[PDB]
């Protein structure tokens, strides 16, 4: 039943007695459900260290991964170029999924096409799909560039992207000079960050490999910036911002911040901003290239150094105090621009926030996850804040990255009780926050299910999620945030101290029970 | 006007190369159309794949089984908790729907094959999730391409562990859309689950046993349907897939009538239960009061006078409630025009609910329908309205520019396009995180939602005051 | 007892059994405490409509005000000028409090002196205190200007500030040309905002009144911006930022954003930035003067219109979509600068956020409070979001203001269930959130005690606080936020939709009870 | 030391005009100083007023009474829940500490007077807060100047309603600091509350009844003290003001000994109970293990062999705990130097706890102390350390620049200055929203708090790597 002046949606409608009764009856008559006492017994068993040892013994089963597949990455790389259509050669289901995944995180249109390879194409290859696909995309959507990646169907059957694009050009489906960069992106190798790297290096090769003869390193007097797979608009925004404050000539190569934030003004813009083809062609002429997220830009580093001859600075992701300082100082060294008064003040203001908020942050324990570069930057900033990064999980990390983070941890008293996990997933993490309970989790929205499980054991065992990462689907507009630079460090500091203080307020809100410590001033 | 829509269609099609142009002309019609064919390459289809159809929609919802996305990490991750097929359970211990179980294929599995890996992870599922009541393995693209034999792994491990393990070959290259995945999934239910209790005579049947076939409980949709059927005196023995358990599936052989809501996804297994168990099935529609009343009386007529009395009692009970909803919301939405685009049922099935609020569906279409769905649509749509099968992004934007609808209802990949163009948009797959929309309690929410969005204050603010 | 490895602060130490027993014994032996049953009985009575009727009949007693007194505002106004010392002539306990009140909100140094009038000055006046006061402050803290206001002691004994400063100069205690603007700021008239106004109008008269024949309105081609009592650094910053994007010459008169955010870099800066004396003397020459918070800048409007002859535009506070548009369009008109493409984009990005977040905001009910201008801006923006501002309270509001907001409410279907309360306080609001329970409160930190009271009736009755206003003392760094312009509108919308979604997740976190609606994607 | 410090003092004073210079000179000494004089105008004293001393610190904590800040809105608003005097209660129903009851003087009340307004709000308090057990009216500056007589209103309405209504003349212009407000507040308890049960003999006393006098339970400080005295077999009949009730205070005439923690605020009423009721009083110190032990043994010696034996049992129980605290934190704080500036007790009283962690207090001072407080300080401080009474903001910054302490412990108006200068700062009034710091359980929190701040990583990062 509904009362017309207060319509109830699914919650709380199904708590109404007649529905509760109807669901109790469904269960009892037909579901043959395990008795609740057994369900509770098994729940308690899944929280124990005994369960944890068997969980960590898994080698074949993955449960709740904290990574996605290669072509996802390639599409986001491609969207950063001016009037470019991401095109994934393979089967169409994949594209519908990549588009929905990003639609949900950015709450924006995400334009990408497929060339719809079906069963018959497995037996005969996808050449005709490439030929008509490219032709149809060019005429219908009017891209200035089509950037091609692949699905695992196309990867397993071994389609030669190069030959297929070259044959499309030879047979006149697309004009000979129309830009069609490609990258093979097998989903069974690495993860989404590997697909971004592969696509970027493929686009870089396309515009510069055969033109190197006339390029002099330093002649355009700019520094190239390669962002990596980045899903916060504030991160693209802040890098550009600080370099402009310093008067540093730069070229951001792959810039999606305009296509992922168009105005709702009465018309849909399929394409907006982005790195131009002219900037990619002129990129060898830069003084040097800085990789903002180096641990998933390995292929790119080898091409920038080997073909463009830039000596790519050994810089960590510009996250936290020390690594933003290093970033700005290296940019100053390369461009010969002084770090301006504005940035020195912004730095001092972050340090001032750390002195104000240090007593509440000191010794707070965190479990966290995400991509390699984001995670190490978060660990670094947490150590600078005097926090303990007790469980560091990176599903798509590798052995050398783990060696780097363990070195970072070894360098701080606050890294002493921390362990880095690579290859582990969120069901592995669930056990760790039960057996060695942290104070908070810093992660993406899949973390909500771990908070739900810890609350079921009891409120004193609940570990709150602090949403920083990708994907964040259950909150609106956090993709506009910043995690890089002093700006991003300021935002993270504020979110951490305030998450701690909201949890303290909740714990001290009980009248005559715990509210003696419900302070007006903290 | 017929001619106006027809010239709109030729106009839009001018952009295509001839191959594309001639094929797409066959898929756009004024009501005469073809459906269920290959998507044209590079034209930005809204369609998904056969795995989306099988794992994402038929199997995923079954709550006490574990469903393995077998293949690389993408598919299971992108489909993880995307569809709101609601259920009651303790997730991770006896219920598993919002979790992602995957075999995360690396290159060694592509080259050597993933069958030993499947076997070892069925063992791991059994140690770490002891209360699961069956396992299905939803094949992703590479499984078929590399020649693995998931049937042998399922039969051998199934026998070894005395547990239902269902191999499903719903690799996304199969078919042309999510549709063939429904069929593959219906046949895997038929072959590995449905017949388990054929020799079992201990279920006590009653003359009023029924099963809801093809309701995935989006936002609670099946719960808001079930309550009405049981108030009408029927016993719903099973709910196929939404909040569905494996024993309810196995008990569906004992019902007297199958109630089909989603024909496209479940007509296959309905035909099978009729040919093998003699169970009749009928199509119904619980969207809006007119169709729910029509349906309740049709279902009741297949039984006896007591159930028909109870039907009239249920209809009289809810009559003040839905009448209150139209009294409030129909004046607010009267004469507004809607353009829809959804999968394989809701394009025709929600039209009556829009008409109960005095709205007009001027355009509709399906991602993966077949021509029998279109035959059914003919009857529900008006004269001279626009029909589009597998519409391209380009065509849909172009149709909206000219038709200028007041509201568009479609999926998440379409939502933000039309909102920027200033048209009110409601997601008609996930109900924009609202719902239920089925039954009489669902109509109240449906009505409130169309109103809050069509008449929202933000739509009058798209042009900057200095831009005029 | 304490475990040295896990030291417990008051929460949770006093929950230990031995402490629990000790407190129970204290209570029972010596407190003569009312029986718990009677306490519950009176608590439930204070939640009812009967209690509310009695509460609204209060004529003499105020309980939990939502305003402070005049010289607090005067001090904030004074802090906005270059190298000036706020000086409150009267008794010292006042200054200790003003300083602490702002130290707690900005987590920054707040410099301000008193001239310590004691007991005997009540009989003989505070003249000597002004003489030595001014002289000592001048030599010790070396300001370029001292801005004088008054405590209620000095007001009730009728000290003539003007004669006293003139006689300090006459006797040679301070140089004759040393800037010493003053304002009588009675703590028994109006509130803190009246003090801001009185101080500003006093500083404006000081640099301008006796110099007017030299001025031509329009000759410096700038627009003067008067911020009003403002406690968000982001509000000062966004006004200057948008005016610079427009290429508009301006003068923000009273600008404290530098002194309230100095870098922690090894040295304390007593003064930083602020409006110069030169900007104040040149302010008659501006094209016009815009008052960002007009409802508490009445005296200032009369002075800039009467003496400077500026035709002050009738503009509301630049909060929400419409009033930021009207502000920008008026600034464009006055200065002939076109509104740039950046601000037109930013506007559309706000409208885009409103379209993505409207289904969660629609029909949400709020109780809110704050200063007159802030409250009406928030009311306006709430109506623009399709939310219902059900209880609007402004303790320091006046009759005419109430009329304006009631008319704003009447021009919207979302203002139908809303009432404006002036002269009413937080104990009055406590009743309203019980008898006509909203979904959230938007207010300052004192509102945490109302949330505590609603939870005690039951979790179903808890009204969550969203902290926007002054003072916010129990969260860190929220004073860096923005509530003005499209920027501030974007921050308010994000905080509102996410507060709603965090409460929905809290309500649907119950395993096998409410978590059927615990959606990953919202 | 010595010579250098006197050089520092005269150098800093050279900025003052001579009247200021000659006065301030008398208030800065090397361990000789005068105190409790008026503040020199315009020099940014850290002092508060007599209302802060009465409403903010003595009366405000009494949990089951309502305290009216009578006068304009400022004072009651700035003091609302600013001090963490903890209590157990249901606020707004039977307890009222964190609320702000005010008469919010508007101009008609300055002109006509606020006495009829006070009478009508006392009735409003009674209808709306029935469970209150007494009312006090704390006068803000205007009340005396204006010629109101809150005494008449209190007697008349007190009588009419059979309620204790205490008039408190703590107008901020009286005295020179928070100090006279303590005195006014003690005399208001004496004249209007303390004698109510004098002819009442039903309270069954025992030989071990005690009352904690002058502990306002900042962060639970009195609770961490009470547990130790009662583990030693004593019965604390009252807690004066922190978590205090009116009946506890009315019951205090019946105790055997008054245990004074804050001498400055409560010595007046202690002197009175010794004269009128013959109850003896003794000062003690529960900051850090050394002082708590010294104090538990001195209090126990006032009773008999059983309390003295239980005293040694208590010392023995807590011994492993405080030894683990010093073993963990003393190696981390050994040899660090602290400069303090607080109100009227803690400047001398926390020094023993700092020394227990191996730290040295190189400078201390009080806002409103009198000469008997400085006599007591003399002993606790080492030779050649800096003393300052009513220090100006300028002097405190200059003394810090020259001395360069490793930690400064003072109040909120001082905090952010010194943190920007790179000195670790701990709030020694509010305990920086941490605590308790009294007793053995408080020592554990004190120790980790000094450590977390003095050794925090943020202090190493104040200069940019380019400058
Ligand atoms: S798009 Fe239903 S045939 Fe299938 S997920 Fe939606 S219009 Fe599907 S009604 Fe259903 S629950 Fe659906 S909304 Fe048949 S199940 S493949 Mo996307
Ligand atoms: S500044 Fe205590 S004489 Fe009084 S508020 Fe702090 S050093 Fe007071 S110990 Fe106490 S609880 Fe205090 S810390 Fe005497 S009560 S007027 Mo500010
Ligand atoms: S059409 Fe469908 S969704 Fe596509 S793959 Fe095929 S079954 Fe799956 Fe999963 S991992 Fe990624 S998304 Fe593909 S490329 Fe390899
Ligand atoms: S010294 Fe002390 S705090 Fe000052 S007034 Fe006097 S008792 Fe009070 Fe309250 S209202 Fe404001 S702050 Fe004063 S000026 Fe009138
Ligand atoms: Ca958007
Ligand atoms: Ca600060």
């Amino acid at each position: 039943s509904q009362q017309v002046d207060k319509i109830k949606a699914s919650y709380p409608l199904f708590l109404d007695q007649d529905y509760k009764d109807m669901l109790a009856k469904k269960r009892d008559g037909f579901e043959e459900k395990y008795p609740q006492d057994k369900i509770d017994e098994v729940f308690q068993w899944t929280t124990t260290k005994e369960y944890q040892e068997l969980n960590f013994q898994r080698e074949a089963l993955t449960v709740n991964p904290a990574k996605a597949c290669q072509p996802l990455g390639a599409v986001l790389c491609a969207l950063g170029f001016e009037k470019t259509m991401p095109y994934v050669h393979g089967s169409q289901g994949c594209v519908a999924y990549f588009r929905s995944y990003f639609n949900r995180h950015f709450r924006e249109p995400v334009s990408c096409v497929s060339d719809s390879m079906t069963e018959d194409a497995a037996v005969f290859g996808g050449q005709q799909n490439m030929k008509d696909g490219l032709q149809n995309c060019k005429a219908t959507y009017k891209p200035d560039m089509i950037a091609v990646s692949t699905t695992c169907m196309a990867e397993v059957i071994g389609d030669d992207l190069n030959a297929f694009i070259n044959n499309s050009k030879k047979e006149g489906f697309i004009p000979d000079e129309f830009p069609v960069p490609f990258a093979h992106t097998p989903s069974f190798v690495g993860s989404h960050v590997t697909g971004w790297d592969n696509m970027f290096e493929g686009i870089a090769r396309y515009f510069t490999l055969k033109s190197m003869d006339d390029k002099v390193v330093g002649s355009n007097k700019k520094i190239n910036i390669v962002p990596g797979f980045e899903t916060y608009l504030g991160n693209f925004r802040v890098i550009k911002r600080m370099l402009s404050e310093m008067g540093v000539g730069y070229s951001l190569l792959s810039d999606p911040e305009e296509v992922l934030d168009t105005p709702a003004d009465g018309q849909f813009r399929m394409y907006a901003g982005g790195t131009t083809q002219e900037e990619m062609k002129d990129a060898p002429n830069a003084l040097n290239t800085v990789l903002l997220q180096p641990w998933h830009l390995e292929k790119t580093k080898k091409f920038v150094e080997g073909t463009w001859k830039h000596e790519v600075p050994k810089l960590n992701i510009p996250m936290g105090l020390d690594w933003t300082d290093e970033f700005l100082m290296k940019v100053s060294e390369i461009s010969g621009q002084p770090i301006p008064a504005s940035l020195t003040k912004e730095r001092g203001r972050l340090v001032d926030m750390m002195t104000d908020s240090h007593t509440w942050l000191h010794g707070k324990r965190f479990a966290l996850w995400g991509d390699p570069d984001f995670v190490m930057g978060l660990v670094k900033f947490l150590l600078e804040l005097g926090c303990e990064p007790v469980h560091i999980l990176c599903h798509n990390g590798n052995k050398r990255w783990k060696k780097a983070v363990d070195a970072i941890l070894a360098a701080s008293p606050y890294g002493k009780n921390a362990t880095v996990y690579i290859g582990k997933d969120l069901w592995h993490l669930r056990s760790l926050v039960f057996t060695d309970k942290p104070d908070f989790m810093i992660g993406n929205s899949y973390g909500k299910f771990i908070q739900r499980d810890t609350l079921h054991k009891g409120k004193e065992f609940e570990v709150p999620l602090i949403r920083i990462g990708f994907p964040i689907f259950d909150r609106h507009h956090l993709h506009r945030s910043t995690t890089l630079g002093y700006e991003g460090a300021m935002q993270i500091l504020t979110t951490l101290v305030n998450s701690i203080l909201e949890r303290l307020d909740e714990e001290t809100r009980g009248m005559q029970a715990t509210d003696y410590n419900h302070d007006l001033v903290r | 006007s017929r001619e106006e829509v027809e010239s709109l269609i030729q106009e839009v099609l001018e952009v295509y190369p001839e191959k594309a142009r001639k094929d797409r002309n066959k898929h756009l019609a004024v009501n005469c159309i073809i459906s269920n064919k290959k998507s044209q390459p590079g034209l930005m289809t809204i369609r998904g794949c056969a795995y989306a159809g099988s794992k994402g929609v038929v199997w995923g919802p079954i709550k006490d089984m574990i469903h393995i996305s077998h293949g690389p990490v993408g598919c299971g991750q992108y489909s993880r908790a995307g569809r709101r097929n609601y259920y009651i359970g303790t997730t991770g211990v006896n219920a598993f729907v919002t979790m992602n179980f995957t075999s995360d294929f690396q290159e060694k599995d592509i080259v050597f094959g993933g069958d030993k890996k499947l076997a070892k992870l069925i063992d791991e599922v059994e140690t770490l999730f002891p209360l699961n009541k069956g396992i299905s393995v939803q094949s992703e693209c590479p499984i078929g391409l590399i020649g693995d034999d998931i049937e042998s792994v399922s039969k051998v491990k199934g026998a070894e562990l005395s547990k239902t393990i269902v191999p499903v070959r719903c690799e996304g290259f199969r078919g042309v859309s999510q549709s063939l995945g429904h069929h593959i999934a219906n046949d895997a239910v038929r072959d590995w689950v449905l017949g388990k209790r054929d020799e079992d005579t201990t279920f006590a049947s009653t003359p009023y046993d029924v099963a809801i076939i093809g309701d995935y409980n989006i936002g609670g949709d099946a719960w808001s349907s079930r309550i009405l059927l049981e108030e009408m005196g029927l016993r719903c023995v099973a709910q196929w897939s939404g909040d569905g358990s494996i024993s309810e599936i196995e008990l569906t052989p004992k019902v007297k009538l199958n109630l089909v809501h989603c024909y496209r996804s479940m007509n296959y297994i309905s035909r099978h239960m009729e040919e093998k168990y003699g169970i009749p099935w009928m199509e119904y529609n619980f969207f809006g009061p007119t169709k729910t009343i029509e349906s309740l009386r049709a279902i009741a007529a297949k039984f006896d006078e007591s159930i028909q009395k109870k039907c009239e009692e249920v209809i009289a009970k809810y009559k003040p409630e839905w009448e209150a909803v139209v009294a409030k919301y129909r004046p607010r939405l009267e004469g507004k025009r809607v353009m829809l685009y959804i999968g394989g049922l809701r394009p025709r099935h929600v039209i009556g609910a829009y008409e109960d609020l005095g709205m007009e569906v001027v355009g509709t279409g399906y991602e993966f329908a077949h021509n029998d769905d279109y035959d059914r649509t003919m009857k529900e749509m008006g004269d001279s309205t626009l029909l589009y099968d597998d519409v391209t992004g380009y065509e849909f934007e172009e149709f909206v520019k000219r038709i200028k609808p007041d509201l568009i209802g479609s999926g998440i990949k379409e939502k933000f396009i039309f909102q920027k163009m200033g048209i009110p948009f409601r997601e008609m797959h996930s109900w924009d995180y609202s719902g239920p929309y089925h039954g009489f309690d669902g109509f109240a929410i449906f009505a409130r939602d169309m109103d809050m969005t069509l008449n929202n204050p933000c739509w009058k603010k798209l042009q900057a005051p200095w831009e005029a």
